[PDB]
């Protein structure tokens, strides 16, 4: 029960991550990853991405320490913009 | 037109995630847009959906309750998809849309 609806780590190296997604059948208005250390304190980067890929890479992470990855799509209709539940991920680098 | 279910505009959450892997009674329906008319239904059913809307008067007949109405919108979805007096239940699959 969240859009998209599967989110993997596809490729890794020690400081970047290739995450893809299954795109849905409606039209996403666009993404937003997110990601930070698993710990908490630690700023939570994110950036967006068009709503038609489904895949992007996450750079400059700290080596060996787990973070948590999340992706949220968008939905805009009758002038309103509204965020799906979103989905979201531990990877260790 | 079209029918299987309408797909009219969109919006609702998506229909709900296009009926959320679907049960239940399914639905369809749709609406909105720069107005559409109106709109409405959803479904589901045991995992989700709800919806409603209807309306309609104006000459236009319509219904969502309001002791039966009628007058278009594919006989009231027939007749409730069969019962279905005020939602809860009835429908009878539709869905599909892009799924
Ligand atoms: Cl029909």
């Amino acid at each position: 029960s969240s859009v998209p609806t599967k989110l993997e780590v596809v490729a890794a190296t020690p400081t970047s991550l290739l995450i893809s997604w299954d795109a849905p059948a409606v039209t996403v208005d666009h993404y937003v990853i997110t990601y930070g250390e698993t710990g908490g304190n630690s700023p939570v980067q994110e950036f967006t991405v068009p709503g038609s890929k489904s895949t992007a890479t996450i750079s400059g992470l700290k080596p060996g320490v787990d973070y948590t990855i999340t992706v949220y799509a968008s939905d805009y209709y009758d002038g309103e913009i509204s965020w799906y539940s979103p989905i979201s991920i531990n990877y260790r680098t | 037109x079209x029918x299987x279910x309408x797909x009219g505009x969109x919006x609702x959450x998506x229909x709900x995630x296009x009926x959320x892997x679907g049960x239940x009674g399914x639905x369809x329906x749709x609406x909105x847009x720069x107005x559409x008319g109106x709109x409405x239904x959803x479904x589901x059913x045991x995992g989700x959906x709800x919806x409603x809307x209807x309306x309609x008067x104006x000459x236009g007949x319509x219904x969502x309750x309001x002791x039966x109405x009628x007058x278009x919108x594919x006989x009231x979805x027939x007749x409730x998809x069969x019962x279905x007096x005020g939602x809860x239940x009835x429908x009878x699959x539709x869905x599909x849309x892009x799924x």
